[PDB]
């Protein structure tokens, strides 16, 4: 769907918040470039949580509506709950 | 079923930012110099223009 | 170029080869039998390997005689065809008699036979300057004695004899006639096959892909490797040839810059009034184009074939 | 037979290449993937002309790699049964004649060659000639031929072509 | 089922826009010009050199605009899209030879018009 | 006149070498951030050094890595010239490497010395090389804004000024505004 027609929530669900962190910290474990000047930490999951709080994760999320269509939401484009 | 109800795509435009580190050297010009807001109604007592030469 | 059997004299070598041919291909004998038991007709045990060289020469001469007889039968068939074509500026059937007469230069005769066959145009039902035959008797003597055809016409008059308005459509025919002259091969051969001073140097990337393992990088600021080195020390022919298999090598003698400028005075008109200056200028351009088909193609290929055979 | 077609391919990316320049790396990976490749179905892919589209890349579940669906303009070379193409001879043999058409190498037998073109192995370049010796076909010669059959070997195509049909000879 | 005479081409392979040997020579030469500049790029393949030299030897006409003129001229007359590049690449000189090399043309058009097209192709030769 | 050094050492020794060099001098070194990328260090002022990440970020393509001198002459040298234009200004002050508190104290002091004349000063930022503090005190409160040095001039309130006189003239026309 177009950027005008985004009918889903502007909030990131707990399931998206889990899976984005998992699939980002896996990438960071495979020597992807970090998007945040880190403070000396080496755990990739803490690095992913830092990028999520920093709102800098380079992933977008495709939400399949039940009719068949979908919406592409940037991680920067929606509200992190915690 | 949730973590599986959706699908992830890589945002290549956001991949422009960010860098690998092995750094500890900060990027000087790339910061954001936000200006301070002035909130007064006051009068003038100030100092005139000069030619550009 | 290396004169073998300097020992056995010339007439005595002709007589020894005649007796060796009479005992080999007239009695059914071999080299060692005719050497050990017919030693008086042959040279007196000065060599027993020159008989094998004479045997390989007899095999090459049998092959050349077979090819010449086949080309002679084909020349007679083309002569009957040309008699039928003339009975009913075209092809003429006289080259095959000359090809039958001369037998030593077989590769030259084949390259001339190809140009003569492309003169006829491969037909099997059953004005442009001076003739290149006259040029072959001008550059052979190293002095001009005729001129490109004397008329007041220009290339504009030759652009209306076609349906393109082209002033160079006879240049292709002139380059074909210059590439198809058989006397030019004898003229420009044995003058480039009698000297070769190779400039030895590898490529920019070839200076890191030899590393003192080939003769390309054994000399990179020294050139002029003579024909005695290109033939007797023929490993430079091998190592550069594997260099040809490899990344790259530079092949050039650097002896033409004069070798062809004196031939450019040949077929150079003395009329500066523009009536025959067109035959001077277009003939110079046609000779440059024919020396891009001959000097660029035939000279380097013939020099590399001679150096590979000698190697 | 040259063509200008669009194809789709998917390249898996390691996360290290996310860098600052992802799309640029996608271009070189696509090139090194499909330049010089051959398939039997589309013919030899000679070269890549343009890249039509880079699809949205999909993050694989439980794997770091991301695959980008790519549409690209590329120029393929495919032989058909019954085409007629100019060829360049590389080798003469009593078994047959070895001619290269661009990337592909195709071999023409003696038996599909017409009976006039006898052998001459004794010729100093080995050769095929008539009894008239008019048409002289040797190495480095340019000859017409007709592609009868295609063969794909280790995904790489080889052909066979007959010179029997009329007007098919030396150029 | 795939025969050049009967014009059966695969449905995946149907909508291709065919190219000329000189046209492919311009395209490969432009790609080679791209590769010789802009370094730290991989060296061109063996197939690139083979096809580049091959299309160089069999290039009928060098001129860039002559590609557009011949393609437009042959395209304006109604013909199937497979034939056009094969006609200009083979460049026959008699319409009998054209019908022999391309069997689909036999019966498609009259002798004079086909010979006119062939003579136009011979005219645009460089 | 503006020397350039090419390192084939690390950050700290690079700054200590720049301590001996002149303003506008350039050290081009490999970048700690990434392999096959570079850092161009150049001296904005005394002890204030800008470390440009060549991918302070400067985007070039693969070819322009081969001619570093052209990149320096195109981008670093005009920034050094505008840096000298700000260093040679009549109201330039150090204020301990661009400390905002020192600048505010200097403004308050000079405003209390002469009320009807208003001081304004510019300072090189040690924690932001390439950026300058422009302080001025209209009323009983001091104000500080930022001036950014770019290869095309001075960025102030988002606007690009190719001359230091044009910068301070647009300032000295809009340093009055009721805001």
């Amino acid at each position: 769907q177009a950027n005008q027609k985004r009918i889903t929530t502007p909030y990131m669900t707990k399931y998206e918040r889990a899976r984005v962190l998992g699939t980002r910290a896996l990438q960071i474990a495979m020597c992807a470039p970090v998007m945040v000047e880190l403070e000396g930490e080496t755990d990739p999951l803490l690095i992913a949580m830092k990028e999520l709080k920093a709102r800098k994760i380079p992933i977008i999320i495709r939400r399949y509506l039940p009719d068949g269509s979908y919406e592409d939401w940037g991680v920067d484009e929606l509200i992190i709950s915690d | 079923a949730g973590t599986g109800c959706f699908d992830l795509l890589l945002d290549a435009e956001k991949c422009k930012y960010g860098m690998e580190i092995p750094g500890a050297t900060p990027a000087y010009g790339a910061w954001s110099p936000s200006v301070g807001s002035g909130m007064t109604p006051g009068a003038a007592g100030f100092s005139p223009s000069a030619a550009s030469d | 170029t290396p004169t073998i059997s300097l020992s056995r004299k010339g007439p005595s070598t002709i007589q020894k080869i005649k007796e060796a041919l009479g005992f080999m291909r007239n009695q059914h004998f071999e080299v060692p039998f005719i050497a050990f038991y017919r030693k008086e007709y042959v040279e007196p045990e000065l060599h027993i390997n020159d008989l094998w060289r004479v045997w390989q020469w007899d095999e090459k001469w049998t092959q050349l005689r077979i090819r010449k007889e086949n080309l002679t039968r084909l020349f007679e068939k083309m002569q009957a065809y040309q008699y039928e074509q003339i009975s009913a500026i075209r092809a003429l059937d006289t080259t095959d008699m000359e090809r039958l007469k001369d037998v030593q230069s077989m590769d030259e005769l084949k390259d001339v036979y190809n140009h003569f066959l492309l003169y006829y145009g491969r037909d099997i039902p059953k004005k442009f300057g001076l003739t290149p035959e006259q040029f072959g008797e001008n550059l052979r003597d190293s002095y001009q004695r005729h001129e490109t055809e004397q008329f007041p016409a220009e290339p504009l008059e030759l652009a209306k004899d076609t349906p393109e308005a082209v002033l160079e459509g006879a240049r292709y025919m002139v380059a074909l006639q210059i590439a198809r002259e058989p006397l030019v091969r004898q003229v420009l051969r044995q003058t480039f096959q009698e000297r070769a001073k190779l400039n030895i140097t590898p490529t920019k990337k070839g200076r890191k892909d030899v590393d003192e393992a080939h003769y390309a990088y054994s000399f990179k600021y020294l050139k002029n490797k003579p024909v005695k080195e290109l033939r007797d020390d023929q490993f430079l022919k091998i190592c550069l040839a594997e260099d040809e298999g490899l990344l790259t090598t530079d092949i050039s003698i650097d002896l033409k810059g004069t070798y062809f400028e004196e031939i450019k005075q040949f077929y150079y008109r003395d009329e500066f009034s523009h009536q025959v200056q067109e035959w001077n200028r277009q003939r110079t351009m046609a000779i440059e184009r024919a020396l891009q088909q001959f000097l660029y193609v035939q000279m380097a290929k013939e020099l590399k074939n001679k150096l590979l055979a000698e190697a | 037979m040259f063509y200008h077609i669009s194809l789709e391919h998917e390249i898996l990316l390691h996360p290290r290449y996310f860098g600052p320049n992802l799309l640029n790396t996608v271009k070189q990976k696509l090139f090194t993937e499909v330049e010089g490749t051959c398939t039997g179905k589309y013919g030899f892919v000679i070269a890549v002309t343009t890249i039509d589209n880079i699809g949205a890349g999909v993050i694989q579940p439980g794997r770091g790699f991301v695959l980008y669906p790519v549409k690209y303009k590329a120029i393929v070379f495919r032989p058909f049964k019954g085409e007629v193409v100019d060829a360049v001879v590389t080798q003469v043999n009593k078994v047959g004649l070895f001619t290269e058409i661009g990337p592909m190498s195709c071999f023409i037998s003696r038996h599909s060659i017409p009976s006039e073109m006898e052998f001459d192995p004794n010729s100093n370049p080995p050769c095929y000639k008539t009894m008239d010796e008019d048409i002289v076909i040797q190495q480095d010669d340019e000859i017409r031929l007709k592609i009868v059959g295609t063969r794909v070997d280790k995904n790489d195509i080889f052909a066979i072509g007959s010179l029997m049909d009329d007007y098919l000879g030396l150029v | 089922e795939e025969d050049a005479s009967q014009l059966i081409f695969p449905k995946e392979f149907e909508t291709a826009e065919t190219l000329l040997n000189s046209e492919v020579h311009m395209l490969l030469e432009h790609r080679k010009q791209q590769n010789e500049s802009a370094e730290d790029e991989q060296e061109l393949s063996e197939v690139f050199m083979k096809t580049l030299n091959y299309t160089a030897r069999f290039s009928r006409f060098k001129n860039r605009e002559t590609i557009a003129s011949v393609r437009s001229l042959l395209l304006q007359k109604k013909l199937h899209k497979f034939e056009l590049a094969c006609l200009a690449n083979l460049c026959p000189e008699t319409a009998e030879e054209s019908k022999a090399l391309i069997p689909s043309l036999e019966g498609r058009f009259e002798d004079e018009e086909l010979q006119q097209i062939l003579d136009d192709i011979q005219t645009k030769r460089s | 006149x503006x020397x350039x050094x090419x390192x084939x050492i690390n950050f700290k020794q690079a700054e200590k070498m720049m301590e001996t060099m002149d303003q506008g001098d350039v050290i081009i070194r490999p970048s700690s951030k990434g392999e096959n990328h570079l850092t161009v260090t150049w001296k904005v002022s005394d002890g204030i050094y800008q470390h440009v990440d060549v991918r302070a970020t400067l985007w070039i393509n693969s070819e322009e890595f081969e001619d570093l001198d052209e990149i320096v002459a195109r981008y670093v040298q005009p920034m050094a010239s505008f840096a000298r234009d700000l260093l040679n200004h009549k109201y330039y002050q150090d204020c301990s490497g661009g400390d905002r508190k020192k600048l505010e104290e200097l403004l308050i002091k000079t405003k209390k010395e002469k009320p009807t004349f208003i001081p304004y000063f510019i300072c090189a930022c040690k924690e932001l090389p390439g950026k300058f503090l422009l302080g001025y005190q209209p009323r009983g409160k001091p104000r500080i804004e930022y001036v950014t040095v770019t290869p095309e001039g001075f960025r102030y309130r988002g606007q690009i000024f190719p001359t230091v006189n044009g910068l301070f003239r647009w300032f000295k026309d809009h340093y009055q505004d009721p805001v």
